[PDB]
């Protein structure tokens, strides 16, 4: 998007993920697994709904419209109720056609922005205990089984704990 | 799933002073600044109407004595003074997450 | 303002069937996710399911899950449940509400619906033989 | 027998959308007249799968 | 917003900073004390100064007018002259409601970057020598006097000068 | 701009970059130099060639128009054919004044982000062997040499390789 996470630094989109939008990858000692996360994915759905709900309350309820189609050629007054139509139906199309796309590349960035937020809350996390590999993966420099890592997935990791283990396995 | 108290369990009161009950969650119920929490009277035979809503508002016209707050999972009702159109059965209930978990009832 | 006035509810013996209806006046029925609401007497207060307004997201409370089939018609502005196989604690009354959320986006499973904003009538079943 | 608020003379539309292209003759609470008949908003991510 | 600053990982905002927009609190050994960072303060006005001020000018002055209400029934040339004030109305109506929710929307996302701009321009002066908590706070690792807080604020602070003192803390 | 690379955290630009848009000045001990990186340069191209031909694709290819001009004062009619079309020509340049404003903004705040988003995928390509500097300039800690150099550039730095160097260089 204009946070390059989405088709940017996460090399692509997973298919595997049926229960939310973002969510978590592992491999460790004990096995490989996969999780939502389920604010993130309420956080983007919620936006998304607003913003529909807001493109939609709307539908002219006014107001003695006039005569449209057209029995004869009849000069002056005709020509003028036409040009009146044709001229609305053209605004109204450009009015269309602009809100889709500005509300499209919108919907677009916003969603890419909030892989990004899930990033920087799980790195923050991970103080001086990881490193970012680059493509949307952190190498956690400690022993970390399917309970500790549940920590992190629901934002309840201590980081000195870990911190002199996985300093020592950084840095020497 | 998740849990919903409403403890102490029934209601005992007299005419004309306040009292208090409790709802407490499991999860928390508390995202993006709102707190996901509604509550409902039943007079017994008729279907519930609607008393607070998300934690501390008054319901579509309600009476102007209730009160209702908390955040995250201590929620707290407050009744002004029980008056006369006021025996009926209660409950708490969030939708922070399907399933909509509901309570037992409250006299 | 709101109406939702029900229907076609009764007695019916031990693994069976009725379709059961919902009228709904008083406002824009199409774009508004429905619930159904059920107590046995005395005892807890029970969440069945939903429909979002769409007609195209359904979820249930693993209580009935797999035996029932909830539905709805926007031209005829309502709602109904389909009930198959119906089991012992089953006998109660139903009640159709109405969510809060405006065009809620019920995407997946679990995700937040809103508060039950107003209440139908009424109709009587029992699985009684 | 039916419910429709929007009648056109091609007959009842839903003003659940925003914008019709159904007639430009219309009569109540009727979606705006448009030139396009399809306008698609998203309702979701970028989608990004594999090969 | 977007980038997820304000009412995001920072929990929530100050009450009672009055004389800036964006700032510091600090906690050091010779007690606690606040101060605004003011260019941050002034580029976040100084647009929606702009904004405002390119929202405004514009107010339709033309030309003899066509009556708008009417005293007698007269079918078809009036049945036009409503219509076609009835849907200009209509037309500015959205125009309008359109721009607000445009305007703020950013006017919303941007007064969020200038923040994250902020917190990204001190983590960048303080090299090596702190770490970010993740609530909007960074836990520098030395000694550091009100001197020292006021020389971070000002643009002057000098990472080399703090850095031996500041990996002891970290490290062992 | 939104991202506070561009006109910002970047001092400003390179006048003598004629390759591309986006690049890598560097100072080593083979000299200095400069190279464009177009996996980029292109990235914004795209976007604005995009836009452009979106903003481009209609004509009023509409039916007779009125008379817009008149020989002789008539009342009525003639008001309404002229009234009609002043509050046409309103609207039609309100919508043309806003499309460059909303596309323009986009324009910059999209350069900015793309700049960044360099800034960023570098920075995690060079996981432990450098630090920023803060003027949007690293401190690569070893010796890099002009072949070294270029692998950064065009993605195949390995930094494993280095680190023992460069760990050493910073906290020694
Ligand atoms: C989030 O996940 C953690 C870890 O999976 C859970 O923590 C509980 O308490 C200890 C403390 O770390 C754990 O070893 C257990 O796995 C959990 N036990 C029980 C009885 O719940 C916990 O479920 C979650 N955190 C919070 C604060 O609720
Ligand atoms: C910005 O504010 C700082 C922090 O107080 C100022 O620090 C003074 O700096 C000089 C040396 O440059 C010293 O004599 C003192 O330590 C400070 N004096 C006082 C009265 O506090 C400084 O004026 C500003 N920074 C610069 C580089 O001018
Ligand atoms: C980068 O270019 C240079 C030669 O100019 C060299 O280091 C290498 O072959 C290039 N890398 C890639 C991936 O093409």
């Amino acid at each position: 998007g204009l946070f390059g996470a989405i088709a940017g630094f996460i090399e692509n989109g997973w298919e595997g993920m049926i229960d939310g939008w973002y969510g978590f990858r592992h491999q460790n000692s004990e096995g490989t697994g996969q999780a939502a996360d389920l604010k993130s994915t309420q956080a983007a759905i919620d936006q998304i709904n607003g913003k529909l709900n807001r493109v939609i309350e709307k539908t002219n309820e006014k107001f003695h419209q006039i005569e449209k189609e057209f029995s004869e050629v009849e000069g002056r007054i005709q020509d003028l109720e036409k040009y009146v139509e044709d001229t609305k139906i053209d605004l109204w199309s450009y009015n269309a056609e602009l809100l889709v796309a500005l509300e499209n590349q919108h919907t677009i960035d916003l969603t890419d922005s909030e892989m990004n937020k899930l990033f920087e809350k799980t790195r923050r996390q991970l103080r001086e205990n990881a490193e970012e590999m680059g493509n949307g993966c952190f190498k956690i420099y400690h022993k970390c089984d399917n309970a500790c890592i549940e920590s992190i997935r629901n934002g309840t990791y201590d980081h000195d704990v870990y911190r002199d283990e996985a300093l020592n396995n950084r840095f020497q | 799933d998740i849990v919903m108290t409403q403890s102490p369990d029934s209601l005992a009161v007299s005419l004309g002073e306040r009292a208090t009950i409790n709802c407490k969650s499991s999860q928390s119920v508390t995202f993006n600044y709102k707190n996901y929490l509604a509550w409902y009277q039943q007079k017994p035979g008729q279907p519930p109407k609607l008393l607070i809503y998300w934690a501390s508002t008054r319901e579509s016209g309600v009476p102007d004595r209730f009160s209702g707050s908390g955040s995250g999972t201590d929620f707290t009702l407050t009744i002004s003074s029980l008056q006369a159109e006021d025996v009926a059965v209660y409950y708490c209930q969030q939708h922070y997450r399907t399933p909509p978990t509901f309570g037992q009832g409250t006299k | 303002q709101v109406q939702l006035v029900e229907s076609g509810g009764g007695v019916v013996q031990p693994g069976r069937s009725l379709r059961l209806s919902c009228a709904a006046s008083g406002f824009t029925f199409s774009t508004y996710a429905m619930h159904w609401v059920r107590q046995a007497p005395g005892k807890g207060l029970e969440w069945v399911a939903v429909i979002s307004y769409d007609a195209n997201y359904k979820y249930y409370a693993d209580s009935v899950k797999g035996r029932f089939t909830i539905s709805r018609d926007n031209s005829k502005n309502t709602l109904y449940l389909q009930m198959n196989s119906l089991r012992a604690e089953d006998t109660a009354v139903y009640y159709c509400a109405k969510d809060s959320q405006l065009r809620s986006l019920l995407y997946f499973e679990w995700l937040s619906q809103g508060y039950f904003d107003y209440w139908g009538q009424g109709t009587l079943v029992t699985v009684s033989s | 027998t039916c419910i429709s608020e929007c009648i056109t003379p091609n007959g009842s539309i839903p003003n659940d959308k925003p914008f019709q292209n159904v007639n430009k003759i219309t009569y109540g609470a009727c979606p705006k007249y448009v030139k396009q008949n399809t306008l698609k908003l998203a309702t979701g991510m970028r989608n990004v799968p594999e090969k």
